[PDB]
């Protein structure tokens, strides 16, 4: 029908959001990983 | 293990009542917030499977 | 055995024309199931509001 128009399209902002999501796990990972060390 | 058959069940509807029930109250769209309760499932999968 | 009992059955209620029993209902394509309101592929902020 009718969409309401955005700055980004759905594949640019899917890659946004998947960046954002994988900079998030692997900062968790990197940051457990600093555990059970020191 | 491919002999698991992977299909809708009745507590997935249940959910899926709840989350209509919940979106028509406040004025929201169903399948947007579905496309987020997918975006964020797929982080705690990540992150269960990883640890 | 299973594929035998629905078969066996299946031509039970087909040779029996005048009763009526509900049958599988299937849709007519691969469409959306409500073409008014949603598409294919969906916008993360929305389709009608942000
Ligand atoms: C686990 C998943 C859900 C990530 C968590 C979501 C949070 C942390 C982040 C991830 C991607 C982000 C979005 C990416 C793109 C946009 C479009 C922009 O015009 C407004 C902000 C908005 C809507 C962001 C809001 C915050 C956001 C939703």
């Amino acid at each position: 029908r009718v969409q309401l128009a955005h700055h980004f399209s759905e594949p640019e902002i899917t890659l946004i959001i998947f960046g954002v999501m994988a900079g998030v796990i692997g900062t968790i990972l990197l940051i457990s990983y600093g555990i059970r060390r020191l | 293990q491919p002999l698991l058959v992977v299909g809708f069940s009745g507590p997935l509807l249940v959910f899926e009542e709840a989350f209509f029930s919940f979106c028509e109250t406040n004025g929201l769209e169903y399948i947007v917030g579905r496309v987020w309760i997918g975006f964020w499932l797929i982080l705690l999968v990540v992150l269960v499977v990883a640890f | 055995g299973v594929p035998i009992s629905i078969l066996i059955m299946v031509l039970v209620d087909f040779f029996i024309q005048d009763t009526y029993t509900q049958k599988l209902s299937v849709p007519d394509g691969f469409k959306v199931s409500n073409s008014s309101a949603r598409g294919w592929v969906i916008h993360p902020l929305g389709l009608r509001s942000e």
